[PDB]
């Protein structure tokens, strides 16, 4: 079960499109105690984004069915099944972040990466929260994005793709979770402009396409 | 599309 | 027992949510209430399990490719064999549903042919990854299920019944891919195409039959 | 493409 065996079976799992497998591999890597290379870090992030992405999509389908009888009670119970799966996944990632990843990130860029992940999975918890439970989730997401944001401003170029990805997801958080288009647009626009002023290689396609991404959201929000 | 960063 | 109506509802939900393992569990419960299956139910079961086994066949083909194009090679072999174990479990699950509930209870000829065709399909999928001693036996099972289904399909179904046509298609693929008999495969495909010539659903399966004949020559 | 019938 060596780190690099697991990394290789993880890469195989990705090519096979068996993402629960890939995530279990990368989880094992992470629990081994040591800081994650950029390779590992990215494999982890990809695995869990696909694992959770499937539940997010399924959840959406069944919610929008439930909003359109005993069939309606079927949709409700099934949605709660998917919800419990999704919640269990999210909290798995968040435990990994608090226990291994964030307290081990010596690269400041990784510290931003992990806080942004934390923002993201509290965001996914918030997409499906229902109650007085939801404020605390929303606060955890927003606070984690704000921490990531803050650090990225000191340690990162406005053109850096992790800084811009952090900006995109933060702005989406404001739009979808806080229903606040003004903050969403402000954050997005400030980041696009501080980027388009400093373009002056090899991660270029990343920045620009995230920039394109930022632009697109602006267009649909204004 | 979705509005968030797509991390393949 | 649980409510089979609910189970069919959950399985339509699971289908739309792209959760096919769920869909299969729902329809397998439906099946485990021992009644003959309606047509809607029959197809939702087949679709569910087509998808469940499909994701694994895909993963197996892809990991085999990687394994044969590479220490690394040996971990790709372990991974392939894990996907294989999973695939065998799905295939024997389906096959014992067919032997225990579906086939015994099938009232019409149409259903008996449908189910024995399925039996051929899933012993075929077992064959695609089978060892080699416990592989000739698996191939034989597939062949005989297809055979049984073929005879019945001749007797009680027009040469144009989409179920007999689909059966001819998959049986021919069985000869090509599993038995390595492009001759027997091509004659069977063509004899079914030409017999369906005389007597728009069936046209799709007929086009597939032709495309296969063209590619095999 | 798929040799066998479409049932997915």
């Amino acid at each position: 079960m060596d780190k690099n065996e697991l990394v290789q079976k993880a890469k195989l799992a990705e090519q096979a499109e068996r993402y629960d497998d890939m995530a279990a591999c990368m989880k094992s890597v992470t629990e081994q105690g040591a800081e994650l290379s950029n390779e590992e870090r990215n494999l982890l992030s990809v695995a869990y984004k696909n694992v959770v992405g499937a539940r997010r999509s399924s959840w959406r389908v069944v919610s929008s069915i439930e909003q359109k009888e005993k069939k309606q009670q079927m949709a409700r119970e099934y949605r709660e099944k998917i919800e419990t799966e999704l919640r269990d996944i999210c909290n798995d990632v968040l435990s990994l972040l608090e226990k291994f990843l964030i307290p081990n990130a010596s690269q400041a860029e990784s510290k931003v990466f992990y806080l942004k992940m934390k923002g993201d999975y509290y965001r996914y918890l918030a997409e499906v929260a229902a109650g007085d439970d939801k404020k605390g989730i929303v606060d955890q997401s927003q606070q984690a994005y704000q921490e990531a944001f803050e650090i990225s401003k000191k340690e990162m170029q406005p053109t850096h793709p992790i800084r811009l990805g952090l900006a995109l997801n933060f702005s989406v958080f404001y739009y979808e979770i806080l229903n606040s288009p003004e903050k969403a647009c402000s954050l997005a626009k400030t980041a696009f402009d501080e980027a388009i002023a400093e373009l002056d290689e090899e991660s270029y396609k990343d920045s620009t396409l995230i920039m394109q991404l930022l632009r697109d959201n602006l267009t649909l929000w204004t | 599309r979705k509005l968030s960063l797509q991390e393949r």
